[PDB]
């Protein structure tokens, strides 16, 4: 396949978020939920080894989907909840990926924000997507897929 | 929050067949790779076999010294794993665990004897002082379950609320029965005053609670 | 087939001490992985990715190397820290493990605490004669026991069991059972336990006789 699982991965993901103005009544969740830090100084984490990185990600796409299903377990069958849900479908494509090329599933892991905001969940996917996962789908790869 | 339960274990004869299973709860099970890990005092910690997820296309992978014989499976839509095995070899024996997560999560385990030998239940025995009695301080109570195959057995006191000052000891094999006991050390305000009691279970049907009060002169 | 080997393959340490174990491997891994046991319950994540410490894991802990020699350092340990260590890797399959470091903890001498238990009721009834003996907490784990039967040595018919470790205080027990057949236990009266141990020259006794 390509290094543009990322690429339409990240298209699908515009696409979902676009559609939470259709749901009537979203409730900023009644619980604060832990997300995969949107941290942009990265410039330290680009020297650590080739593998490590993808470590250190493969534990953030862990703790994402963790955060998806912990949140949409605040909520009831709603819209939001529905939607905040093809997200878990999105999220589960990168996480075969990466526990692909690792050979392993890690734990939970990484620095973290807490968020109320259910936007902002739909956002640090796409900021995952946008950094710590392109400047390691840049340097040439053992494949990605 | 995440629990893992191994069921199907006990007895089973060398050249036999046994299915084990694990019922996961309180994560998406269809999300979790799944692995079996096997335990022995001589060989150690030796890994059996792992089943992929949905997303990782559900890739197999055997221990050598197993393949042919075992075969691991999944069932998502009951969040479960299975062992079938076949063919079993006395060197098979041991506490058999389903991990989930890549070894982030483990069951409780279950013991896995390949032999011959039939079921035998345990005759349960009350440990009293001496008639003589030597009151002090502290007393000493037990429990002697005597001549069962095959392991394990449990004992606690008082369903588990009597956990201070118990020594259970490691089942000693004799003549392919298992004798074990369990001692307790209690205030002597405590007893007999009040009432202490031993649970013995033997899965294989056994369960027998068993009071403990002085012996008359 | 990585071979995995962990050095001192048993230890002992105090509380404060530092801890240092190695896992050496048979060639080059990314990463070493690394599980914590006590007896009687399931292994657990420690540390993973050769430096992570797992959920749970006290930050005394450290795990470091690469490539073909790895280790766990515990930096300053507490009695807590009792258990069998083990590493795995996971380059490819089969996983392997190295196979543990029993890291015990040491401590001063305890005398055994001991009691003599003649055979039930319900046991005689059944035609056996089962005498039980009980030494309870003394360190460290080497002891002898003789039973005497109304003064003389009995061998034959004795199980001797010891535990392991005990988490609270750092001691060992020990279970002893002469047995005998209701018959033979009736023709005699004063059954004996005697004990001896590193604490003392003179051994401790504990007996009964059986017309009270």
């Amino acid at each position: 396949c390509d290094l543009r699982v990322l690429s339409k991965l990240l298209r699908d993901s515009h696409v979902l978020h676009s559609r939470l103005s259709q749901c009537p009544e979203v409730h900023p969740l009644p619980t604060p939920v832990l997300l995969p830090a949107v941290d942009f100084s990265l410039g330290e984490w680009k020297t650590q080894m080739e593998e490590t990185k993808a470590q250190d990600i493969l534990g953030a796409v862990t703790l994402l989907l963790e955060g998806v299903m912990a949140a949409r377990g605040q909520l009831g069958p709603t819209c939001l909840s529905s939607l905040l849900g093809q997200l878990s479908g999105q999220v589960r494509l990168l996480l075969g990926a990466l526990q692909s090329l690792l050979g392993t599933q890690l734990p939970p892991q990484g620095r973290t924000t807490a968020h109320k905001d259910p936007n902002a969940i739909f956002l640090s996917f796409q900021h995952l997507l946008r950094g710590k996962v392109r400047f390691l789908m840049l340097v040439g790869g053992s494949t990605l897929c | 929050e995440v629990k893992l339960e191994e069921s199907g274990g006990g007895l089973v004869q060398p050249g036999g067949s046994m299915k084990l299973s694990c019922a996961a709860s309180g994560f998406t099970f269809s999300d979790a790779w799944m692995d079996w890990v096997r335990q022995s005092p001589e060989k150690g910690l030796e890994w059996v076999a792992e089943i992929r997820s949905k997303v990782n296309n559900h890739a197999i992978h055997y221990a050598e010294s197993v393949k042919g014989r075992f075969t691991v499976s999944r069932d998502d839509s009951k969040s479960s794993v299975y062992l079938q095995m076949n063919s079993l070899r006395a060197e098979d024996t041991g506490i058999y665990y389903c991990s989930g997560w890549s070894f982030l999560y483990w069951g409780q385990g279950t013991l896995v004897t390949v032999s011959a030998a039939k079921t035998t239940p345990p005759s349960v025995y009350p440990l009293a002082p001496g008639s003589a009695a030597q009151t002090n301080s502290m007393v000493t109570l037990g429990c002697l379950v005597k001549g069962y195959f095959p392991e394990p057995v449990t004992v606690t006191w008082n369903s588990g609320s009597l956990s201070s000052g118990v020594h259970t000891f490691p089942a000693v094999l004799q003549s392919d029965l298992y004798t074990l006991s369990s001692s307790v050390t209690v205030p002597s305000s405590t007893w007999p005053s009040e009432t202490v009691t031993c649970n013995v279970a033997h899965p294989a049907s056994s369960t027998k609670v068993d009071k403990k009060i002085v012996p008359r002169d | 087939q990585v071979v995995l080997t962990q050095s001192p393959g048993i230890m002992s340490a105090s509380p404060g001490e530092k801890v240092t174990i190695t896992c050496s491997a048979s060639s080059s891994v990314s990463y070493m992985y690394w599980f914590q046991q006590k007896p009687g319950t399931s292994p657990k994540l420690w540390i993973y990715s050769t430096s992570n410490l797992a959920s749970g894991v006290p930050a005394r802990f450290r795990g470091s190397g690469s490539g073909t020699s790895y280790s766990l350092t515990i930096s300053r340990m507490e009695a807590e820290d009792a258990a069998t260590y083990y590493c795995q890797q996971r380059s490819g399959y089969p996983r392997t493990f190295g196979g543990g470091t029993k890291l015990e903890i040491k401590r001063a001498d305890a005398a055994p605490t001991v009691s003599i238990f003649p055979p039930s009721s319900e046991q005689l009834t059944s035609g056996g004669a089962s005498v039980v003996c009980f030494l309870n907490n003394f360190y460290p784990k080497d002891i002898n026991v003789k039973w005497k039967i109304d003064g003389s040595e009995r061998q034959n018919g004795v199980l001797n069991s010891w535990t392991d470790q005990d988490s609270k205080d750092s001691t060992y027990s020990m279970s002893s059972t002469l047995t005998l057949t209701k018959d033979e236990y009736e023709r005699h009266n004063s059954y004996t336990c005697e004990a001896t141990h590193k604490t003392s020259t003179s051994p401790i006794v504990k007996s009964f006789n059986r017309n009270e």
